[PDB]
């Protein structure tokens, strides 16, 4: 599993909602709450596009997605 | 450099005079430990960059090859 405390903290700081980070995301907010949940894996370039929108330090990518619990 | 997995795959194959096969054979604690399967072919495909690799994947290589996960997705950062 991930977890995704700090991903959670950058979303409701930048975007507010989930269903906002979605939208800025291209994704379905279904598909968001599935990856958030650790239900569905996140894809390439989904990461890569959270990082822009985030605008997180790539360096702390790590800590953000491949966090295990 | 700002690049992709594809391209990580080959530098470390390049730097560590290792093969795919090679690889494989490292993973395999890692798969059993993270749960995440990885075939010769699926490999295969990543390096030739006809699929990329997905969270899970990306952190089964990542440790196997003990490198940052971002260095292995192409970020311009530390390897380790």
């Amino acid at each position: 599993s991930y977890d995704y405390s700090s991903l959670l903290g950058k979303i409701t700081e930048k975007c507010g909602t989930q269903y906002n980070f979605a939208i800025a995301m291209g994704l379905s907010e279904r598909t968001v709450s599935l990856k958030l949940n650790d239900k569905v894996t996140w894809k390439d370039d989904e990461i890569l596009k959270a990082v822009h929108v985030l605008e997180l330090n790539p360096q702390d990518i790590p800590k953000y997605f491949f966090n295990a619990k | 450099m700002q690049t992709d997995t594809s391209n990580r795959l080959k530098q470390i194959m390049a730097e560590r005079n290792l093969k795919q096969v090679d690889i494989l054979n490292l993973s395999i604690p890692f798969q059993k430990k993270f749960g995440i399967k990885l075939s010769k072919s699926t490999l295969s495909q990543y390096v030739n960059s006809v699929q990329s690799p997905d969270q899970n994947r990306i952190y089964l290589l990542a440790k196997t090859l003990g490198v940052s996960e971002a260095w292995l997705m192409g970020f311009d950062v530390p390897m380790v």
